[PDB]
């Protein structure tokens, strides 16, 4: 959301488009725009966090399962706590003894 | 000799000594083998 929140996508993009329009970008392509394509890139800019567990890889070896996608209890909180989201994701597929 | 005693009880099958606990555990193990790989990791 820090990159493509709907409030940003509306306000900032319409302001940039209006500035481009008043400068005359749509009359002729000479003008240089300033982020008038933000709604086209929703969910693409810094939308993920990938962490490889080096200790787990060292413990497992050459043959291992690669990766897992983990959805948190709160769907839109990883951007607030990147480290907590990664640790909660790594809580899942660990060595287990009972 | 064999026909008409324990040797035909064996043909009868699980009429004499046979417990429910390991039978239920084996059924659960077979179902777990069937369903565990397809259960999601979440």
């Amino acid at each position: 959301p820090a990159a493509d929140a709907i409030a940003k996508l509306i306000i900032e993009t319409t302001g940039n488009l209006l500035g481009y329009f008043l400068l005359g970008g749509f009359s002729s392509a000479g003008t240089i725009a300033a982020d008038i394509i933000m709604p086209f890139l929703v969910g693409t800019i810094a939308a993920w966090l990938q962490w490889k567990n080096t200790g787990r890889a060292t413990e497992l070896g050459w043959v291992h399962y690669w990766e897992l996608y983990q959805q948190g209890a709160e769907t839109n909180s990883w951007s607030l706590a990147a480290l907590a989201a990664l640790r909660g994701g790594f809580l899942v597929g660990r060595s287990e003894t009972v | 000799s064999s026909g008409g005693g324990p040797a035909v009880v064996n043909n009868y099958g699980d009429i004499h000594t046979a417990n429910y606990d390991e039978f239920y555990k084996g059924q659960q193990r077979r179902e777990a083998q069937q369903q565990a790989p397809i259960l999601p990791v979440r």
